[PDB]
RNA sequence: UCCUCCUAAAGAGUAACGGAGGAGCACGAAGGUUGGCUAAUCCUGGUCGGACAUCAGGAGGUUAGUGCAAUGGCAUAAGCC
RNA sequence: CCAGGGCUACACACGUGCUACAAUGGCGCAUACAAAGAGAAGCGACCUCGCGAGAGCAAGCGGACCUCAUAAAGUGCGUCGUAGUCCGGAUUGGAGUCUGCAACUCGACUCCAUGAAGUCGGAAUCGCUAGUAAUCGUGGAUCAGAAUGCCACGGUGAAUAC
RNA sequence: CGCGGGGUGGAGCAGCCUGGUAGCUCGUCGGGCUCAUAACCCGAAGAUCGUCGGUUCAAAUCCGGCCCCCGCAACCA
C-alpha cells in the first residue's frame, strides 16, 4: 500500500529525470510479481505438493495454483497432466503489500546474505530471486515445517531492456551487488 | 479475490530491536519480533569490511618489526 | 611454526638478495637453502629453490612472503 | 532464540544453545554469557526477549557463520593459488599437517577404494 | 475381407506374387451445446534445479495438435479448457 | 669429506596399538589416599608475568632432606535426559611456544575456530585361573628436541573353574 | 536364395513376441580357516543386452535393414 503510494510520488519524479521521458506513462511500473515453487518431489508422495500449496498460501496472501506437467518426459518420470509444481501470480494490492514484506524484512533474513545479483535480468527489464528456504519469510512457524524446500521470486515490468529495468528496482532502495 | 479459499490476510506490528516499529498485513497472526531489517543490516558496512581482509606483506612485517 | 626471535634467512642467502636487489633483476639465484624464509625485498626475484635432483624456479610474489622457500619445490614425485 | 545467522535451540542450556552457532565452541559461549551479564544455568526458554537483545551485540563482535566459513574458504583458496606444499595437499585431497600417507588417513583421503 | 497414399496418363474408374503403411476398435464424456482460450521450439534471468519438471518476459508464428495408419481438412477453430 | 634430498613416499593389503562409539556415564566446581624412580653443560622451587605452551630473575640438591610431582580413578554438591548428542575429537584454517646454527619437505606441544568416520563390528579369532583379568594414573631407559612403543610402578578390583 | 528361431557380465542360462528398476549357477577379486594349496566360510565388483536405425514420454523387451550363428526346405521331370 505505501510503496505504491510512494512509487507514484516519489520514485517517477526520480526516474524522469534520468532518461529524459516526455510522458508520464513512458516510466516502468512493476505489472506483477509471480511466486514459483517446482516443488518436483511430489511424484513419490503426493501430500509433499499439498505442503508447499499451503507454505506459498502461508508465504503469499492468497491460494496457489497446481500447475501441470505440459509434456512427459523420462528423466523426471512424469507424464501429461501431472501436478508437479505450485505457483502464486499475485498482482495490484497484495502485490504492492508482498513487495514491501520482501524486500524490507524477508531480503534481511537470508542465511549468508551479502548483496543480490545485478546481472539478473532477462534483457527486458523483469527480475527474478532464488530463496532457498522457507524460513526467511516470519509466516512459518519454525517446528511446522520439516523440509528444506525454498521458491523463487519473478518480478515483471513494463520496461524494454534491463538497464531500464534495473533503475525501476534501484529506486526502492533495493539491494544491488 | 475468491472468498472462503485464502487464508486470513490480516494486519499487524512488525517491531525488530532495532528500534524500526513498522505496519504491514500477512498470514501471522497477532505479533511480530524481528531480528534485521533492510535498515540496519550490514551491507553497506559489510562489504567494506569483507573486501579490505586481504594483505600479506604488513603481517609478516607485524613480527619482525625491523 | 617456529620461531618468535627474528624470522630465519641463511646468512649467505641474505647477501646473495641483498647483492642482488641493490644491483638490479638478473637471472634465477642457484640456492640451496630450503629452510630459509621469504623477506619483503626478495618480490620479484625467481630464485631457484633445490628440489633434492635439481633447482626449481619460483617467481615470489606479494604473498610468498611468510611461508618458507622448500614450500614452492615438491621434493617428491608422483604420478 | 534467534541470534546471529541461524541460532534457533529449545530446551537447552545458553552455553551450549549457542555452541550450534558456527564460529562458537564451549570456550566462547562462557565468555558471550560472562560479558552479556546471564547465568549460564538458564535456557532461551525461560529467559527474556529484552535479554536476547543483549546477545545479539554481543556475538557481532566475533567473526562468525558467513563471515566465518569464507574466511576459511578464502585462506584454502590462497593456498591453492601459490603452488606450496600445502596448496598441492589440498587439491590433491591429502593430509597436511606431515600426517602419514600410507595406512590410514581416511578422514582427509575419503573411504576406502578397490584396485 | 475392410481403410490410406502412389502406380492412375490434371473429372470418375483402372491391373500385376507392383511400391509403402494401417483396421477387426475406442469413448457416458473423447457426445451435445453454450462461453472461453492458443500452439512447437528456442533465447535470457531465476532456490534445490541440471540439457529438460514448475515461473517471468522476449523470439517464432501452426514446424503443433487432432483416441489409432495414411490422406484431405480445420483459428469462425474440427485444436485445448 | 661436504650441501641439500630421502628413510616420514601412497590406487591398496595386513599386523600390533591407542582413542572412541557414551548415561555403571560425559561436563563442573570441591575433596581425600600411592608406589617406584630420576637429577648435574643437571633437575630447577617460590615469586611476577602469561588465555596457555612458556618467559625472565634465581631457592636448594650429586639427594630418606632439594626438585620434576597436584597422582587419576575414586568421592560429594550440579547440570545434561539418549541426540550423532555438552558423545567422539578426526580434519582443516589461522595465532603461537620451547628446543635447536636451522622446524618447508619432516618435530613436539599450545591456543582459537573447525567438528570427519563411528550408534559395539562379516567369516573368523586373541589373552587371561587372583591382587590375576579389567580400568585409572605414574615413572624410567635412548633422549638437544621427538612415545598411543618398550621397560618398571603402584591405585579400585571382579566373574569362573561342574 | 525361401520359411522358422537366436544373438544378455569372463562361461552357460533366465528375464525377450503380455513395453517402465537385469537375476541364477560357475568363474574373477578381497578377507578368513591351513605349515602351505585345494575344498570350505564371509563380503565385493563385474552386462547399457549383435550392430545401425525407426516409432515411443521411455526400447534388452515393439518394428525395419545390415552383420554373424543354428535348424528345416532346395521337389516332378
Ligand atoms: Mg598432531
Ligand atoms: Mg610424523
Ligand atoms: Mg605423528
Ligand atoms: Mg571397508
Ligand atoms: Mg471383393
Ligand atoms: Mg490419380
Ligand atoms: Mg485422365
Ligand atoms: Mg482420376
Ligand atoms: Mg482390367
Ligand atoms: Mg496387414
Ligand atoms: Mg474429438
Ligand atoms: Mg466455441
Ligand atoms: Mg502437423
Ligand atoms: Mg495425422
Ligand atoms: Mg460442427
Ligand atoms: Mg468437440
Ligand atoms: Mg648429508
Ligand atoms: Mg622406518
Ligand atoms: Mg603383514
Ligand atoms: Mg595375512
Ligand atoms: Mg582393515
Ligand atoms: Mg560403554
Ligand atoms: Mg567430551
Ligand atoms: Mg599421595
Ligand atoms: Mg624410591
Ligand atoms: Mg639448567
Ligand atoms: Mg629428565
Ligand atoms: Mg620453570
Ligand atoms: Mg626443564
Ligand atoms: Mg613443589
Ligand atoms: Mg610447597
Ligand atoms: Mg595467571
Ligand atoms: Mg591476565
Ligand atoms: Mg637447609
Ligand atoms: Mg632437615
Ligand atoms: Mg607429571
Ligand atoms: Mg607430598
Ligand atoms: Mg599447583
Ligand atoms: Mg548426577
Ligand atoms: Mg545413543
Ligand atoms: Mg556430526
Ligand atoms: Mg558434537
Ligand atoms: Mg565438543
Ligand atoms: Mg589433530
Ligand atoms: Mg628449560
Ligand atoms: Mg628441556
Ligand atoms: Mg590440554
Ligand atoms: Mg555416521
Ligand atoms: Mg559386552
Ligand atoms: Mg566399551
Ligand atoms: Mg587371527
Ligand atoms: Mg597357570
Ligand atoms: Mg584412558
Ligand atoms: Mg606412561
Ligand atoms: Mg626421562
Ligand atoms: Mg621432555
Ligand atoms: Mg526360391
Ligand atoms: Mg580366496
Ligand atoms: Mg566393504
Ligand atoms: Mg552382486
Ligand atoms: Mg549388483
Ligand atoms: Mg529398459
Ligand atoms: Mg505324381
Amino acid at each position: 500500500a505505501k510503496l505504491h503510494d510512494y512509487y507514484k510520488d516519489e520514485v517517477v519524479k526520480k526516474l524522469m529525470t534520468e532518461f529524459n521521458y516526455n510522458s508520464v506513462m513512458q516510466v516502468p511500473r512493476v505489472e506483477k510479481i509471480t511466486l514459483n515453487m517446482g516443488v518436483g518431489e511430489a511424484i513419490a508422495d503426493k501430500k509433499l505438493l499439498d505442503n508447499a500449496a499451503a507454505d506459498l498460501a502461508a508465504i503469499s496472501g492468497q491460494k496457489p495454483l497446481i500447475t501441470k506437467a505440459r509434456k512427459s518426459v523420462a528423466g523426471f518420470k512424469i507424464r501429461q497432466g501431472y501436478p508437479i509444481g505450485c505457483k502464486v501470480t499475485l498482482r495490484g494490492e497484495r502485490m504492492w503489500e508482498f513487495f514491501e514484506r520482501l524486500i524490507t524484512i524477508a531480503v534481511p533474513r537470508i542465511r549468508d546474505f551479502r548483496g543480490l545479483s545485478a546481472k539478473s535480468f532477462d534483457g527486458r527489464g523483469n527480475y527474478s530471486m532464488g530463496v532457498r528456504e522457507q524460513i526467511i519469510f516470519p509466516e512459518i512457524d519454525y517446528d511446522k515445517v520439516d523440509r528444506v524446500r525454498g521458491l523463487d521470486i519473478t518480478i515483471t515490468t513494463t520496461a524494454k531492456s534491463d538497464e531500464e529495468g534495473r533503475a525501476l528496482l534501484a529506486a526502492f532502495d533495493f539491494p544491488f551487488r | 479475490m475468491k472468498k472462503d479459499i485464502h487464508p486470513k490476510y490480516e494486519e499487524i506490528t512488525a517491531s525488530c530491536s532495532c528500534g524500526n516499529v513498522m505496519k504491514i498485513r500477512s498470514t501471522v497472526g497477532h505479533d511480530l519480533n524481528l531480528d534485521v531489517c533492510s535498515k540496519c543490516h550490514p551491507f553497506f558496512t559489510g562489504k567494506q569490511r569483507d573486501v579490505a581482509t586481504g594483505g600479506r606483506v604488513d603481517r609478516f612485517n607485524k613480527r619482525f618489526n625491523i | 611454526r617456529s620461531l618468535k626471535k627474528g624470522p630465519f634467512i641463511d646468512l649467505h642467502l641474505l647477501k646473495k638478495v641483498e647483492k642482488a636487489v641493490e644491483s638490479g633483476d638478473k637471472k634465477p639465484l642457484r640456492t640451496w637453502s630450503r629452510r630459509s624464509t621469504i623477506f619483503p625485498n626478495m618480490i620479484g626475484l625467481t630464485i631457484a629453490v633445490h628440489n633434492g635432483r635439481q633447482h626449481v624456479p619460483v617467481f615470489v610474489t606479494d604473498e610468498m612472503v611468510g611461508h618458507k622457500l622448500g614450500e614452492f619445490a615438491p621434493t617428491r614425485t608422483y604420478r | 532464540a534467534r541470534i546471529a545467522g541461524i541460532n534457533i535451540p529449545d530446551h537447552k542450556h545458553a552455553v551450549i544453545a549457542l555452541t550450534s552457532i558456527y564460529g562458537v565452541g564451549k570456550t566462547r559461549s562462557k565468555a558471550i554469557l560472562a560479558a552479556a551479564g546471564i547465568a549460564e544455568d538458564v535456557k532461551i526458554s525461560e529467559l527474556s526477549e529484552g535479554q536476547i537483545d543483549t546477545l545479539r551485540d554481543e556475538v557481532a563482535k566475533f567473526v562468525v557463520e558467513g563471515d566465518l566459513r569464507r574466511e576459511i574458504s578464502m585462506s584454502i583458496k590462497r593456498l591453492m593459488d601459490l603452488g606450496c606444499y600445502r596448496g598441492l595437499r589440498h587439491r590433491r585431497g591429502l593430509p597436511v599437517r606431515g600426517q602419514r600417507t600410507k595406512t590410514n588417513a581416511r578422514t582427509r583421503k575419503g573411504p576406502r577404494k578397490p584396485i
